[PDB]
RNA sequence: GUGGGAGAGGGUGGUGGAAUUCCCGGAGUAGCGGUGAAAUGCGCAGAUACCGGGAGGAACGCCGAUGGCGAAGGCAGCCACCUGGUCCACCCGUGACGCUGAGGCGCGAAAGCGUGGGGAGCAAACCGGAUUAGAUACCCGGGUAGUCCACGCCCUAAACGAUGCGCGCUAGGUCUCUGGGUCUCCUGGGGGCCGAAGCUAACGCGUUAAGCGCGCCGCCUGGGGAGUACGGCCGCAAGG
């Protein structure tokens, strides 16, 4: 399981000043860890289909955030791909 | 009547999750290997399921019995 | 003649017909009195007079090998359970003391349609 | 890594020569999967509720260790060999749930 | 975001005891078993009841609730790992990022289909026993598929709260699971019963609304004929 050692990493990594719990970009990171995290845990136990859906809503919600990047600064978006690794 | 007198009534203070405290949990099994209702046991929603718990371990190390034979009838 | 002062009473009953077991110490059954071996054949072993017979029957084919002191157990519920150890208790045998020991299921075979 | 407390019953008519030498194994396949033991409590023989194995007594050992996550099923695996080791039970460490008073 | 909590929520591996059947040994006789009665069956190759030993599959008493969890189907022996949902407190961070949701994709009890494994108990069909005016049944003794496992398909249902999702608003009383609090009382989420206003054809509903309202989807428009016919789509088939 995701530990708080890895997990406020990824906040450093992400926030946009010091100090910042609660930002897009944060917010869509953080599902990103637990999603890939869920993903790799769905190659084994294929008979999970429960946690298969709170990822479909992970996912949802990922996207959710994203197309409300290509809303405000597009900018901010065009970077957080590469940050991350998304598409396909 | 039930109105004996609850085990935990007659008790100190406990750890529930001790589960090799044989000398306590027996006040919480039946003339036979059974576990206590609340009824009897005196404990609580939260408790009796930690109890539970608890008392199917010891079973497992030898401990605690899982089923006795009767006395008398 | 045998001499085995003291042993077991296996008392097993049931809804069609009442047997008994007089085992030694040790487990190994002496002389076994059942209730259609009495006389009777069919609706009539569940009544606790066959089972009284049976119990009685039982013993005096262990005062013969010199039984004396006994402990009594039962199996299951049946119609005069009762009767049965009552019985022992008058037969002439010293009554250590009653066992229930019914065989109950942690849930395994799925019994059969009536329940 | 986590919190651990380890449940091990063996024949209780083992005699002192032969009892340390089980102990020996339990411990070195300790330091073999990472389980820096931090204390253990040696109870001995207590009156089993029931018979395990043919026997009415067991020898009875308890280790708080402090192990890798991903290797704790396999740790068991490895102390449930010994033909003479007839119990085993790994429990995380709970915070004790006090009662009754 | 941080700090707490509860749970039969799911997946994998493992492991515990009861009982059952079978096998072996011990001891031991004449019956056992089953029914309203009975018989079919099993026993002198020695059954039954009893002790000890072994194998194996299924399931998991008590705790267990008028309880919990989950989107539903559904979920309860114990343990460890992997994993989803959720609630509370602090009010910290983003700044409206929200609700719904044709088609689509996924899930989907039971039975049933393919290949393989497995098979203790139970048991469609089938084989006998009895009952009866008769019995292709209800009862009794057997018993194959199946029921358990894996991978794959099937996708229906009294799949029911027979009550779409989401938000606000409108007396309370009481019982209960669960979290915070200054904890004989307050405060949050959930499950029940009674009940104001109100609604309702009535029964009933009633802050778990079937009440007052807004958004969005789904569906109904006399009974039978029919969930049939035709057509298309799906499926290995049964069929949907």
């Amino acid at each position: 399981p995701i530990t708080k050692e890895e997990k406020q990493k990824v906040i450093q990594e992400f926030a946009r000043f010091p100090g910042d719990t609660g930002s897009t970009e944060v917010q869509v990171a953080l599902l990103t860890l637990r999603i890939n995290r869920l993903s790799e845990h769905l190659k084994v136990h294929k008979k999970d289909h429960h946690s298969h859906r709170g990822l479909l809503m992970m996912v949802g919600q990922r996207r959710r955030l994203l197309r409300y990047l290509q809303r405000e600064d597009p900018e901010r978006y065009r970077a957080l791909i590469e940050k991350l690794g998304i598409r396909g | 009547p039930s109105r004996k007198a609850k085990v935990k009534a007659t008790l100190g203070e406990f750890d529930l999750r001790d589960y090799r405290n044989v000398e306590v949990l027996k006040r919480f099994l039946s003339e036979t290997g059974k576990i206590l209702p609340r009824r009897r046991t005196g404990l609580s929603g939260k408790e009796q399921r930690i109890l539970a718990k608890t008392i199917k371990r010891a079973r497992i190390l030898g401990l605690l019995p899982f089923t006795e034979k009767l006395v008398r009838k | 003649k045998r001499q085995v002062a003291s042993g077991r009473a296996y008392i097993h009953a049931s809804y069609n017909n009442t047997i008994v077991t007089i085992t030694d110490p040790d487990g190994n059954p002496i002389t076994w009195s059942s209730g259609g071996v009495i006389g009777y054949k069919g609706s009539r072993k569940g009544t606790p007079y066959a089972a009284q017979l049976a119990a009685l029957d039982a013993a005096k084919k262990a005062m013969a090998y010199g039984m004396q002191s006994v402990d009594v157990i039962v199996r299951g519920t049946g119609a005069g359970r009762e009767q049965a150890i009552r019985a022992l208790q008058a037969s002439g045998l010293q009554v250590k003391s009653i066992v229930d020991d019914t065989p109950v299921p942690h849930n395994g075979c799925r019994p059969k349609k009536k329940f | 890594m986590r919190r651990y407390e380890v449940n091990i019953v063996l024949n209780p008519n083992l005699d002192q020569s032969q009892l340390a030498l089980e102990k020996e194994i339990i411990q070195r396949a300790l330091e073999n999967y990472g389980a820096r033991v931090e204390k253990v409590e040696e109870l001995g023989l207590r009156r089993l509720a029931y018979p395990i194995a043919k026997d009415p007594q067991g020898y009875f050992l308890w280790y708080q260790v402090e192990m890798p996550e991903d290797r704790v099923n396999d740790l068991a695996r490895e102390l449930r060999i010994r033909d003479n080791v007839r119990r085993v039970m790994v429990v995380k460490s709970q915070e004790p749930f006090l009662a009754n008073a």
